[PDB]
RNA sequence: UUUU
RNA sequence: GUCGGGCUCAUAACCCGAAG
RNA sequence: GGGCCCGCACAAGCGGUGGAGCAUGUGGUUUAAUUCGAUGCAACGCGAAGAACCUUACCUGGCCUUGACAUACUAGAAACUUUCCAGAGAUGGAUUGGUGAAUCUAGAUACAGGUGCUGCAUGGCUGUCGUCAGCUCGUGUCGUGAGAUGUUGGGUUAAGUCCCGCAACGAGCGCAACCCUUUUCCUUACUUGCCAGCAUUUCGGAUGGGAACUUUAAGGAUACUGCCAGUGACAAACUGGAGGAAGGCGGGGACGACGUCAAGUCAUCAUGGCCCUUACGGCCAGGGCUACACACGUGCUACAAUGGUCGGUACAAAGGGUUGCUACACAGCGAUGUGAUGCUAAUCUCAAAAAGCCGAUCGUAGUCCGGAUUGGAGUCUGCAACUCGACUCCAUGAAGUCGGAAUCGCUAGUAAUCGCGGAUCAGAAUGCCGCGGUGAAUACGUUCCCGGG
């Protein structure tokens, strides 16, 4: 507060035992829906994972690298939205797949604060 | 309240406990289904031929110290003030502050 | 509005005055302070000086004026504009 | 296509298409769809020439733009002549069921007026 | 200001109540308005006595008081005639076949009450109320009670502005929970208009609950 | 014959200490007891503002509960319901008697 | 060979029954999945005994009642780990330090006087 | 930055 | 410039919005 | 006026308000009257825990005088009970049963009576600073004395909380604890509640039974730097980590010091005083508080897909119920109606939890968004729903596509969201008070803003 304060934990996520995707997955959640959350991430996963086969959890953690953490995660979010194509579990998917390949919905959306450099 | 108050509420109910077989019966004797309707309707302007001031519908429940009609409370008898006050007091059984 | 199975709704005092003055086809106007008693095709023709707090107002008990109210034709707020 | 003098939406839903005409909403479309026989997944644009004139004969049972539009306006031209107190609101532009006045009458009373 | 009545808090704690009935939850106010009426009537039908408490009991459906008051004697005088038709006497405010014991009040300084009784009976006799308070504290502290406040307020004695004024010698803890303070209120009517006397006395604490 | 007694208060240690100055009573001519149950309680709670005119936050908030305890005597002597009968009940507890 | 534990998370109080034998589940009478919808609350549900790798080890009857989806799963791994560790007592470190064996204390916090909810208080209005 |  | 809001315990200034 | 410190005071985040529709209180205006109170924080969903009549205090007319009710005095009659009419009602008339205390009537004198004024004459109660940490006393020391010290300084802390210093040493009231609740375990209690193990299973603890378990409600145990490490001044304290269900004040609540604001309230009550007494008193029926060019406050609902609709299937707690809640059956699209049933209740009922999960559907639009608004036809309460109720059905389908300056609440089971309940109450909650379901993000730091010691 006025003198000092910790930060809080939070319990991995059941699936894959990720913290950082249970972050993700505490960023997307509103209104204490968490089922719609996680429904949304799972999705996101299973789908960059088929197709550009690649450990999601390693996936995930090797796309956000390009986009830095909480920042990213809110960039993210919000880039996953102004999409409209299908169900916002399939416009996190693309999103993250955009971010991969090093597009400029995501990967170059902080790019605009490099080029402030 | 001014007297006149708590006089006109002894009268209302005065009056209620007057007519009330009267009103039960007249009730009744509508919502009759193995009656004729002729009775049916002479039901019907017999009870509303009674006093405006025959159905409880008009009264209202007043403090049984002070009178006051606003914060009653049917468990009590009284209204907020002096319900307050005998509480504190130790005159009432049961009610203490409460805290959970 | 009422329920229809109780029936209309019509005082005791306006309607034995409705019933004293059809059978004598009077013109003079009914002086009522109900306001509440509804509108009876045997009221067709009769004027009612029915309240509205302060005056009575008569109204002429036209044909399309059935399933009123008497009140309902006195307006009892006096509003003519702010400025 | 061209049902009680409207056209209403071709590539949807005969349901949500039959509602566009003035007098119809989903419980009166659910009605006629039923009499008639035409499931309401079934989009317009799938339709035969066969079922369009019986549910034309439909909604004719109905009253529907014209004819009640005008009982509508009529009804408050009763009211407004008969000088009674919802004509009388009818005719300032004022909620008449008895809603609040001090405020919040926007919507019967138009926008906001400056002095 | 605004702290809480001094009994009221510790009612469930370490007070008892005086009223100790049971009456089911339609038929609660007829009793409990009865209730209100023969302590409203008792408190000037025993005033120049010297009573302290009230506590009323039905027992089963019948009707009980015991008045706690220090001379039993202005409220008996002969004996025969009084407390046998004192209880004919709320009999008919209960509606219950009542009965009236007497509970003498050894150590007759102890009372809040009581000492609010005396301060207000000088008060309204035209004495000066800083030594009519300050006796009374010689008065109560003297009689074995461990801290005495005496409080009073008013337009005292007749000045045209309002003042407050108390007097605390000895222990008195207010927010201690199981602390024995009577505590009582009581309004001296001067021909100036009305004396606010409050008296909190304490004797030590209750180690034990109830 | 069953004898249900049931016991009811605006205090527990009142209700408690009638229960078992009762069992105690039947056990010493007789048996077959099945003790005080202790049945869940009624809690009502009364918000009561406070001020004379106008703090609509200053409320005390009070409560009463009303607790209710069970009690068993299955097939006591013919010295036992006399002797029950024959016992004083304090105030501020209400018994209730019924035959099974 | 029969175990029991008690497991309380938020108004859910999951008696659980852990016997030696296969890996399968009842749910009040009803299947892991025929209870839970939301597949985490049966991940959770089997967090404990897979922490343990057994999975397969011991049946489970149990039997909750009060609570929602989330305090209902919490309170049956509470007591599933409960009975776990009564039946074989060296388990507790390991149960303690992934945090199955603690009886989350938080309970929904009461409505106040005066406050819109229990911390939320009215907008503050000036002049 | 004006007023107590 | 005015009118409505914002700002202050209270004022203008200032900010906004609108009509003109 | 400085200095320090503190506190959702700022910061970081999350969500709102200011925009739009409506609900509600106030200002204004209006008006016969729109009754009065409450005006920064600390008035403005406030007294009011519920204005259709009643409440009601206001207006319009219509009526009354020892007065609707206290006692003090005189006379005839038991209290009473019917029945009708004039009347908008009050109010009057006219009739039947009954034959020293009472209960009306009649009269006269004091008197009653006012919600009339003054909260700036008062009490009694409340807000507020603010759960802010202070307020003192005794001795002993200093100052001719009033006075000071203590009670200051370094730290620390939620804290005049504790330690170390020190001409101070102690003590009290405040703080904390004692009180209630919630978390774990134990002893008792075993029904109405429970079903582990048996069997009977009409598949329902149902029914034998069992007293295990959940629960229930009484009596207790636990937690205290206790243990170890570290920083620290042989210190308090603080950082751990071990254990532990819980770790440091575990979480909440009640309790609100001395005082301030001539803060609030003669409209709870009481009271000194002043005023009125064919009215400023009492009683009626209709209106009104519900007005509407407008201005403000506080809320409820949305602008969409993390959504709408339709189908299927889960899981709460806490409350209420005899003039009441009503299993079930029959009728209706429904609100509800009729019969019918148990319940004074851990037994019967309200009662369906909703958001959740599964399937389809809509494909980014003023739309299957959103419901304002209006027309039409009803149900129930009630003596009556015009003014001025709630609900139900059909149609009707505005605004509104995330909102300016600005600004509010929040540090964890919380904000955010999802529903349930009651009090008041014949009926009338988006308000108040509660209940549970799901369930975050952030806190670098004290330079500033705001309140205090
Ligand atoms: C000085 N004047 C104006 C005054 C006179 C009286 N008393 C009288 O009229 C005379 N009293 C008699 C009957 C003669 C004994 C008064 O009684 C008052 C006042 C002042 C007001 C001031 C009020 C003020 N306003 C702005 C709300 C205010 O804010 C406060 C405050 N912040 O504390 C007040 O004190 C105030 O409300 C108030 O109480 C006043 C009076 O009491
Ligand atoms: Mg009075
Ligand atoms: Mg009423
Ligand atoms: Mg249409
Ligand atoms: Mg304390
Ligand atoms: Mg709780
Ligand atoms: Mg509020
Ligand atoms: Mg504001
Ligand atoms: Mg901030
Ligand atoms: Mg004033
Ligand atoms: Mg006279
Ligand atoms: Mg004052
Ligand atoms: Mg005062
Ligand atoms: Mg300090
Ligand atoms: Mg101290
Ligand atoms: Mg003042
Ligand atoms: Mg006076
Ligand atoms: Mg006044
Ligand atoms: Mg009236
Ligand atoms: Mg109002
Ligand atoms: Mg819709
Ligand atoms: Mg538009
Ligand atoms: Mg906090
Ligand atoms: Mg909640
Ligand atoms: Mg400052």
């Amino acid at each position: 507060r006025r003198r000092v304060v910790a930060a809080r934990e939070i319990l991995p996520d059941p699936k894959f035992s990720s913290q950082t995707i249970a972050k993700f997955m505490n960023h997307v959640m509103q209104d204490g829906k968490k089922s719609i959350a996680e429904s949304i991430v799972y999705g996101a996963l299973e789908r960059v994972q088929e197709k550009n086969k690649v450990d999601p959890v390693e996936f995930f953690e090797t796309t956000l690298e390009k986009v830095r953490t909480a920042l990213a995660m809110r960039w993210l979010v919000d880039a996953a939205a102004k999409r409209s194509e299908k169900t916002m579990a399939l416009r996190l998917a693309g999103e993250l797949l955009d971010a991969a390949e090093g597009k400029g919905a995501a990967i170059k959306k902080r790019e605009d604060v490099h080029r402030m450099a | 309240a001014k007297k006149g108050m708590i006089n006109r509420e002894l009268k209302r109910e005065k009056t209620v406990a007057k007519y009330a077989a009267k009103r039960a019966e007249l009730k009744a004797t509508i919502a009759n289904v193995n009656a004729s309707d002729e009775e049916r309707f002479e039901a019907m302007l017999k009870l509303q031929a009674l006093p405006r001031n025959a159905s409880p519908v008009r009264l209202r429940n007043r403090c049984g110290l002070t009178g006051r009609p606003h914060g009653y409370f049917r468990k009590f008898g009284l209204s907020r003030n002096k319900l307050r006050d005998t509480v504190m007091q130790g005159d009432v059984p049961g009610v203490v502050k409460a805290s959970w | 509005p009422r329920s229809l199975k109780k029936g209309p709704f019509v005082d005791a005092h306006l309607f034995a005055k409705v019933e004293a003055a059809v059978a004598s086809n009077s013109r003079k106007p009914i002086k009522t302070w109900s306001r509440r008693s509804m509108i009876l095709p045997d009221f067709v023709g009769l004027t009612i000086s029915v309240h509205n707090g302060r005056n009575h107002v008569p109204v002429i008990v036209t044909e399309h004026m059935v399933g009123h109210k008497l009140g309902e034709f006195a307006p009892t707020r006096t509003y003519r504009g702010h400025g | 296509a061209r049902i009680a003098g409207v056209n209403i939406p071709d590539n949807k839903h005969a349901v949500i298409s039959l509602t566009y005409i003035f007098g119809i909403g989903r419980h009166t479309a659910k009605n006629i769809l039923a009499a008639v026989g035409i499931t309401e997944t079934t989009k317009i644009r799938e339709l035969d020439d066969a079922q369009l004139d019986a549910i034309r004969a439909e909604v004719a049972k109905v009253p529907t733009e014209g004819d009640l539009r005008r009982e509508i306006s009529m009804n408050i031209k009763r009211l407004m002549d008969l000088g009674c107190y919802r004509g009388l609101r009818h005719r300032r532009s004022l909620p008449v069921r008895g809603q609040r006045t001090k405020t919040n009458a926007r919507t019967r009373k138009g926008p906001r007026k400056p002095i | 200001g605004q702290k809480v009545h001094p009994i009221g808090i510790r009612l469930g704690v370490v007070k008892r109540h005086n009223a100790n009935w049971y009456a089911n939850p339609k038929q609660y106010a007829e009793y409990l308005l009865k209730d209100l009426q023969v302590r409203e009537f008792l408190t000037k039908k025993l005033k120049n006595a010297m009573v302290s408490n009230i506590l009323i009991e039905r027992p089963s459906g019948a009707a009980k008081v015991t008045i706690s008051t220090a001379r039993p004697g202005i409220v008996i005088g002969k004996k025969g005639e009084d407390i046998e038709k004192l209880q004919r006497e709320l009999t008919n405010i209960m509606g219950v076949p009542a009965q009236v014991s007497i509970n003498e009040i050894d150590r007759p300084d102890l009372d809040a009450r009581l000492v609010a009784e005396a301060i207000a009976s000088q008060l309204e006799k035209r004495v000066m109320f800083r030594r009519a308070m300050k006796r009374a504290v010689q008065n109560t502290m003297r009689a074995g009670a461990k801290g005495i406040k005496v409080e009073v307020s008013g337009r005292l004695g007749g000045a045209e502005i309002a003042r407050t004024e108390w007097y605390r010698e000895g222990r008195v803890p207010l927010h201690t929970l199981r602390a024995d303070i009577d505590y009582a209120t009581m309004r001296a009517e001067t021909t100036y208009g009305t004396i606010g006397v409050k008296v909190w006395i304490f004797r030590g604490e209750i180690l034990g609950g109830m | 014959q069953r004898i249900r007694i049931r016991l009811k208060s605006f205090d527990h240690r009142l209700i408690d200490q009638s229960a078992q100055e009762i069992v105690e009573t039947a056990k010493r001519t007789g048996a077959q007891v099945c003790g005080p149950i202790p049945m869940p309680t009624r809690i009502e709670r009364f918000n009561v503002l406070t001020s004379p005119h106008v703090n609509k936050d200053a409320r005390d908030q009070y409560e009463i509960r009303t607790y209710k305890r069970l009690i068993d005597i299955v097939q006591p002597t013919d010295k036992t319901v006399d002797a029950l009968m024959k016992l004083d009940l304090a105030a501020g507890v209400d018994v209730q008697i019924a035959l099974g | 060979a029969t175990n029991y534990g008690t497991g309380r998370r938020k108004t859910a109080t999951a008696r659980v029954f852990l016997s030696a034998g296969t890996g399968k589940l009842v749910i009040n009478n009803r299947t892991l999945e025929q209870y839970f919808g939301r597949e985490t609350a049966r991940m959770v549900v089997r967090q404990p005994l897979e922490l343990l790798e057994a999975t397969e080890k011991y049946d489970l009857y149990i039997t909750v009642k009060g609570g929602g989806i989330g305090g209902q799963a919490g309170a049956i791994r509470h007591g599933i780990t409960r009975a776990l560790i009564a039946a074989d007592e060296t388990l507790k470190p390991v149960l303690r330090q992934a945090g199955f064996v603690t009886r989350d204390a938080r309970e929904v916090e009461r409505k106040k006087l005066g406050l819109r909810k229990a911390r939320k208080r009215p907008q503050f209005s000036k002049r």
